[PDB]
């Protein structure tokens, strides 16, 4: 079966170089052309280029002409994406792609490398809890996490026993820090008569902290 | 004593003749009983038998022309002779056999055609530029071997079709060296550009217009190019009395018969002339190119010399297309073909440097049998060619038929010619079997059991129906 | 020996169609047989020559059949900033066609194909096509693996490798027991000649009409090459199949290439991965050695043997005098892995010009002894140049050096009578194996009918 | 280049629904277009190829038509797995070009947010800064407007926004204001407010405290 498997995630400071890789699985690279995506919330899908590793011949959109740089080794049947002078823009998801049938079709597609350019420095994050003010039948709490870099963070409550009735919303990148928050509700009965905690992990610089949530 | 003509007991005079060349008959009446009317003349002249009464054919040859070889073959209205004697009377008694002679002579100032057939494809471009001054230099060169030179020139390059010929783009079907920085002729499958002419000036002046052409496959098309040269008589301009020489001159692989269907092209070659007013051959995208086997037929039957001019790269392939088809000759040819002059003089040497017997038409009953003599009076048993001559060289065969019993057909004739000649040897066969008694025989004799015999030749023969 | 030469059945096409150029047995869904035949020269809508295949019913009669339909229009895509163009004029549709399960495949070699990019192209040549039918659900599909798009300009700077432009595909076909297509494509490699392989299954999945430009997966194309001796030689001129290496789980491949190594022609056994197993040299230059190939066994031992085809060779008479009259060689494969020997047997024509060897079709068993026997063609042979077509049958030593039974082409001159061949197959359902001849000169198919052996 | 409009930028159906999209090119693209999907934090999958070709493996409920500058993508049926992203690439010229994208979201009837307000934690405030959050959860549609009024007035400097895709159980959508001052300035004032504007009332819910009162 035909399957595109690409690198890692990469995490590189601006200015630095990149080379993703694109490792074809069930078939031979030479086949077909081999493209690259480049993918933005905001931006959209944009084309970067192509290249037939029978011959190494490439065209590029003239926007990534100077940053993207495409070449193929069908020794180790991979196709390669290097992106030179990084920057902030350049953070972005990464796919390569190959037709089905049609010669110039874009039908089967990696899982996709994810780019992320930042000076920032291994931060751990500040986790705030988040107590209501001095009623109702439904009471909702919350906690703030606050000022981490790199991603991701694992967020529970109660070290994951309260699941249901929770939302815990995308990170946003804050002065190249990331800011992440989480709510969570249940009657008033459950709060302060029970204890309710944010379980907070950063695994970059390795921090589990635990804030239990106190009434004001 | 007795003899095998005694012995056989023979019945007739015809049966007594057939016996051995050695018996005779006695066709007197005063012969005794006993007395055997068929045995050696010898031994019936000694029984007293009439000379006249004596059938005893002998095997001789004479001849009936007899013209002289000659010095030159300058001038005449063709009256040359290379062969001599043209024609003799042979005569043959049954199981016997006679012998003969032939001469024949390579012989000194002999007209020459040259018919220059070129390869034009883009890599003869250099080739072109050498060979302005051809008809000059090489008019000066022949002039010391012939005083009737005639030389033409055509060109090929190969068929004008997909794949062989550039389609795409237009532009490239008016001008193939388009996508180059030049500009080259339209392809073109064979074109005739000079007939047969002693004005060797319009051979330079034809040529220095010449221009080559681009085809996109190394084999040529110049098999194509050699059947029209060679079949299209009156249009190329051979002579009837004069040596043929077609110079065949490449740098490239050829295309050979079944080629052609690469271009959807299946028709065989039909090794006729097609090749009209415009000059160019008319088949070329229609009919395929045409066998080793159809060439032999065509250049034998119009007595054309093919001489293979090739450059080293294709020596080799060249000279093993030479050894299927006899009386080829090759020559190594420069990349720019700056030596072709010398190599056509060499080929002319080498062509007119050997005899070669054949005979046509020969009966079943007759067999030949030839000694050879070369050099200064060799004698070469069991061989009917000579090699290594020079021009002014004179060889000669001793020949003997020997006839198998009697043929019933009694008058024949057959040709000795040497090949490439004009000039030949008729024989003229007649086979001596009857006796002369027999024209004078008396059907229904009143001496032959009561007129139901014939009494021929001193005997009583049975008539028809018995 | 047994064909009935007296009550023949004909069939017939246009006049100028060229029916009869190639021809073959067609067996439907439910087993019953009919004659394909191709005419590479019917005219098209345009007015213009782009061949044709016709569909012909089996009856004693015989007389007309009706055509298998296909895509005779030029194609043009612009799709990549470039423009992709098809050209079907004078393609020779039905140049050749072969029979597998209910799929009939025909081949157009000298299709031509182009691609456009600003001012610069492809070059128009001939990349050839095969088209294949399913005639009872009406199922189309094409197959082009020579088409490529790249531009003129790179193949001159890599010194034109891997040029397939002219490759001709389709020129010659067969099919494997398994359902593998292999094309000839004898101007493969600038002229060196290639193969191109893909099963019918992935080529009716792969094809959508419009793309041009499509990727068959499963295909496998034979290899460019830098030796001289393989230049111009037209690997592919003809193809068959057969089991040549003791391993009944691969599928041999046998290549004819009747200009290898400067006109000598030769013959190659391969694998199904173009990896040479045997290679048998001609004779003699320019006898077209490897024209025709034909597998089958012979003699009785149940290992194929191998028929090949040098219709242009030249015998050697009386007075160091050659006679163009062809020549077939008989191969008989050794038992276990051991190379096949000297020919076991030379067959040779007898009339000049006859071009016997020119198509070799085996027959079956035709006199039903046990042994295999076939038919070479001499489609200008016999006492009158009309053609002849001349059966030999097998024995346990390989084949009789004598015909058993010579057949007079019932054409007027120029017919080509025997130029395509097909026998082997039962048509009238009487037991005996019979035998379909092209005379595509005539534009007509005659049918011989296998009898019991008198 | 070649400009691909695609539209809608999303729409709200159920299953079972016929939908269609519709994506316009600058120019004629002659059928040389794909279509494509993207389920929810997953890589992409090829749908069409060729303006109505499907790719193998994609069920035939999906089906693509159009020509010259004018394609649709339909979905008879609508599965609860093709709720997802969706767009159109063409490539018939050099560079290949990408629709805007369109998102098949689950209807549902509205809802009103549940809006909460949280001051600033005892924690944060030690250390230097101030952070207001509001929460808006389990509301529909997804259109909604968030503002912040420090005494009363209007503050847009410093806010940070964050929103939910639909939810799996309900198929509501959340969202999460952050109002960031400095602990100077956060005692400079004394009210903080963020109004809720939504389909389900003319008047925006308000949710508000006071500093130093509780
Ligand atoms: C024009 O015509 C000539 C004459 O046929 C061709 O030259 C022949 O080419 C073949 C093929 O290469 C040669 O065949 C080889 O013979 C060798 C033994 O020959 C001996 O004897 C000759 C006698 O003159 C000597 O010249 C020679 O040096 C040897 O001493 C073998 O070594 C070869 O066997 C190997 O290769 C073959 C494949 O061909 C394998 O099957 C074998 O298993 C083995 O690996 C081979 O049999 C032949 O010798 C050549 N003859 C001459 C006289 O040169 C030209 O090729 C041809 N040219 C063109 C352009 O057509
Ligand atoms: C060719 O020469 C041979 C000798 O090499 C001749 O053979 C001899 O001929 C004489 C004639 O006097 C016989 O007596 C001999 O018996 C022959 N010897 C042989 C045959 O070995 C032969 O006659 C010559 N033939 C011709 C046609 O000239
Ligand atoms: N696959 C390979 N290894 C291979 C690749 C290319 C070739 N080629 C190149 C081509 C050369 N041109 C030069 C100009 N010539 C001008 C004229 O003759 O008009 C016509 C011939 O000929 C060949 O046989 C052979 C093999
Ligand atoms: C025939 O041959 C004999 C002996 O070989 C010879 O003496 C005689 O001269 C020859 N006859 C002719 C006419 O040459
Ligand atoms: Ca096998
Ligand atoms: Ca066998
Ligand atoms: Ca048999
Ligand atoms: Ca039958
Ligand atoms: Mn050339
Ligand atoms: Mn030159
Ligand atoms: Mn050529």
């Amino acid at each position: 079966e035909v399957q595109l498997q690409q690198s890692g995630a990469e995490l590189v400071k601006p200015g630095a170089s990149v080379k993703l890789s694109c490792t074809a699985s069930g078939f031979n690279i030479k086949d077909t052309y081999v493209h690259w995506v480049k993918q933005r919330p905001e931006q959209g899908l944009e084309w970067i280029g192509r290249i037939d590793p029978a011959n190494g011949y490439t065209k590029y959109d003239p926007k990534f002409q100077g940053k993207a740089t495409i070449t193929a080794d069908t020794s180790s049947n991979t196709a390669y994406l290097q992106l030179s002078s990084l920057t902030s823009e350049d953070t972005a998801v990464y796919y390569c792609v190959r037709p089905l049938y049609d010669y110039y079709a874009m039908d089967y597609w990696g899982q996709g490398t994810s780019v992320t350019v930042s000076s920032a420095k291994t931060t751990a994050p500040s986790v705030y809890p988040l107590a209501p003010v001095c009623t109702g039948s439904s009471v909702t709490l919350g906690c703030l996490v606050k000022g981490y870099f790199p991603e991701p963070v694992t967020l529970t409550w109660n070290s994951g026993s309260l699941s249901s009735g929770v939302h815990t919303f995308p990170a946003v990148l804050q002065s190249d820090l990331y800011t992440l928050s989480s709510s969570v509700t249940v009657t008033s009965s459950t709060w302060p008569s029970q204890s309710i905690t944010c379980n907070v992990a950063h695994p970059a610089s390795s921090t589990k902290v635990d804030k239990k949530i106190e009434p004001r | 004593g007795p003899n095998i003509c005694t012995t056989r007991g023979v019945s007739s005079c015809q049966q007594c003749l057939a016996v051995s060349p050695m018996c005779a008959w006695c066709s007197d009446e005063a012969l005794p009983l006993g007395s055997p009317r068929c045995d050696l003349k010898e031994n019936l002249l000694k029984d007293n038998c009439a000379p006249e009464s004596i059938e005893f054919p002998v095997s001789e040859a004479r001849v009936l022309e007899d013209r002289p070889l000659s010095d030159k073959g300058s001038g005449d209205s063709s009256q040359v002779t290379q062969v001599s004697p043209q024609r003799i009377a042979l005569r043959l008694r049954p199981d016997d056999s006679k012998n003969f002679s032939i001469q024949v002579r390579q012989v000194e100032d002999y007209p020459v055609d040259i018919y220059y057939l070129m390869d034009l494809s883009y890599s003869m471009k250099d080739d072109l530029w050498s060979i302005q001054n051809l008809g000059t230099k090489l008019a000066t060169q022949m002039r010391k071997l012939t005083s009737n030179l005639r030389i033409g020139f055509g060109a090929f390059v190969d068929k004008p079709v997909s794949p062989y010929m550039y389609i795409s783009p237009p532009e490239a079907l008016e001008n193939p060296c388009y996508d180059m920085k030049t500009t080259c002729l339209p392809m073109f499958g064979y074109k005739h550009v000079l007939t047969l002419t002693d004005q060797v000036t319009r051979f330079n002046e034809e040529v220095k217009k010449q221009s080559v052409s681009r085809n996109r496959d190394a084999p040529e098309g110049g098999f194509d190019a050699i059947m029209q040269a060679t079949v299209c008589d009156e249009k190329i301009g051979w002579r009837n009395d004069a040596s043929h020489l077609l110079v065949f001159t490449t740098d490239a692989k050829t295309h050979i018969a079944l080629d052609g269907r690469l271009a959807g092209i299946v028709q065989p070659n039909d090794g006729q002339c097609h090749v009209g007013s415009d000059n160019h051959y008319s088949a070329s995208t229609t009919m395929d190119y045409p066998s080793l086997g159809l060439m032999t037929e065509k250049l034998s039957q119009k007595n054309i010399n093919l001489i293979f001019a090739v450059t080293e790269n294709v020596v080799n392939l060249y000279q093993n297309y030479s050894e299927l088809i006899p009386g080829t000759t090759v020559g190594v040819l420069s990349m720019d073909s700056s030596n072709v002059l010398q190599l056509i003089v060499d080929a002319y040497g080498k062509i007119r440097s050997k005899v070669e017997l054949e005979v046509r038409d020969l009966p079943e009953e007759l067999s030949l049998s030839f000694n050879a003599t070369c050099l200064n009076n060799e004698v070469i048993p069991g061989l009917k060619s000579c090699m290594g001559l020079k021009i002014g060289d004179t060889v000669s065969f001793s020949i003997e038929a020997k006839v198998r019993g009697c043929p019933q057909e009694k008058e024949k004739s057959f040709t000795i010619k040497p090949v490439g000649f004009k000039d030949s040897l008729i024989v003229q066969v007649t086979f001596d079997c009857d006796c002369a008694c027999q024209a004078q025989a008396e059907p229904n004799s009143h001496r032959c059991n009561n007129g139901n015999g014939t009494f021929e030749c001193g005997v009583c023969r049975c008539g028809p129906g018995w | 020996l047994n064909l009935d030469p007296v009550q023949l059945t004909f069939y017939a096409g246009p006049n100028g169609s060229q029916f009869g150029f190639s021809l073959d047995f067609h067996k439907d869904s439910h087993g019953r047989v009919a004659i394909v035949v191709g005419a590479p020269r019917t005219l098209g809508p345009s007015q213009e020559e782009t061949g044709g295949v016709f569909l012909c019913p089996w009856r004693a009669e015989g007389g007309q059949c009706p055509s298998l339909l296909f895509d005779l229009r030029d194609e043009t895509r612009n799709v990549g900033s470039q423009t992709l163009q098809t050209f079907k004029a004078r393609q020779g549709l039905g140049a050749s066609v072969v029979s597998w399960s209910d799929v009939i495949v025909a081949c157009a070699p000298w299709q031509h194909w182009n691609v456009l990019e600003k001012t610069e192209e492809a070059e128009k040549t001939p990349v050839g096509s095969c088209f294949l039918a399913q005639p009872e659900s009406g199922r189309r599909a094409e197959y082009s693996p020579c088409r490529g798009n790249t531009l003129s300009r790179i193949y001159v700077e890599n010194d034109f490798s891997w040029d397939k432009r002219y490759c001709e595909a389709g020129f010659s076909s067969v099919v494997t027991q398994a359902g593998e297509l292999v094309l000839g494509a004898p101007g493969g490699y600038y002229f060196l000649g290639l193969l191109a392989q893909a099963p019918v299954a992935d080529i009716f999945s792969s094809y959508r009409p419009g793309i041009l430009l499509w990727h068959v997966s499963s295909q496998s194309l034979s290899f460019d090459s830098s030796n001289p001796e393989y230049f111009d030689g037209y690997w592919g001129y003809s193809v068959a199949v057969g089991e040549f290496d003791g391993d009944l789980n691969t599928t041999e491949y046998v290549v004819g290439a009747p200009t290898w190594s400067w006109t000598l022609g030769a013959v190659e056994i391969l694998d199904s991965y173009y990896q040479r197993l045997h290679r048998l040299r001609g004779e003699q230059m320019a006898s077209y050695f490897g024209h025709s190939v034909a597998v089958t066994d012979v003699n009785g031992d149940g290992r194929h043997d191998l028929l090949v085809g040098a219709p242009l060779y030249m015998e050697s008479r009386a007075d160091r005098k050659l006679a163009e009259v062809g020549r077939v060689y008989l191969f008989l494969q050794p038992r276990g892995p051991h190379a096949l020997g000297a020919p076991s047997l030379l067959l040779t024509g007898t009339q000049l010009y006859g071009r016997f060897g020119s198509a070799i079709a085996p027959l079956g068993d035709l006199d039903r002894d046990g042994y295999n026997d076939i038919a070479v063609a001499a489609p200008y042979g016999g006492p009158s140049g009309r053609g002849q077509v001349l059966v030999f049958l097998g024995q346990s030593e390989g084949l009789r050096s004598r015909p058993s039974q010579v057949l007079d082409s019932p054409f007027p001159t120029g017919s080509a009578f025997g130029f395509s061949l097909r026998g082997a197959v039962d048509i009238d359902d009487n037991g005996y194996p019979d035998l379909i001849v092209g005379a595509y000169g005539a534009n007509q198919v005659a049918v011989y009918r296998a009898q019991p052996v008198v | 280049d070649i400009l691909m409009t695609q539209s809608p930028s999303s729409m709200s159906v159920s299953l079972g629904d016929t939908v269609s999209i519709t994506c316009h090119a600058s120019q004629g693209i002659s059928s040389n277009i794909g279509w494509l999907q993207q389920k929810p934090g997953k890589s992409f999958m090829g749908l069409i190829y060729y303006g109505t070709n499907l790719v193998d493996g994609v069920p035939s409920r999906f089906s693509g038509s159009g020509s010259g500058a004018d394609y649709s993508l339909t979905i008879s049926s609508l599965d609860s797995e093709d709720f997802a992203d969706y767009y159109c690439v063409q490539y018939a010229q050099l560079p290949y070009t990408f629709g805007g994208g369109t998102k098949l979201e689950i209807k549902r009837a509205d809802a009103a947010p549940t809006v909460s307000i949280f001051p600033p934690s005892s924690e944060q405030l030690t250390s230097g800064g101030a952070s207001v959050v509001c929460f808006l959860n389990n509301f529909y549609p997804k259109d909604i407007n968030v503002k912040w009024k420090i005494d009363g007035s209007e503050r847009q400097n410093g806010v940070l926004n964050s929103w939910t895709d639909q939810d799996s159980k309900d198929s509501t959508y959340s969202m999460s204001s952050t109002l960031t001052l400095t602990k100077d300035e956060y005692e400079r004032h004394n009210s903080y407010t963020c109004e809720a504007t939504h389909k389900t009332s003319t008047s925006p819910i308000v949710k508000s405290f006071n500093r130093n009162e509780c």
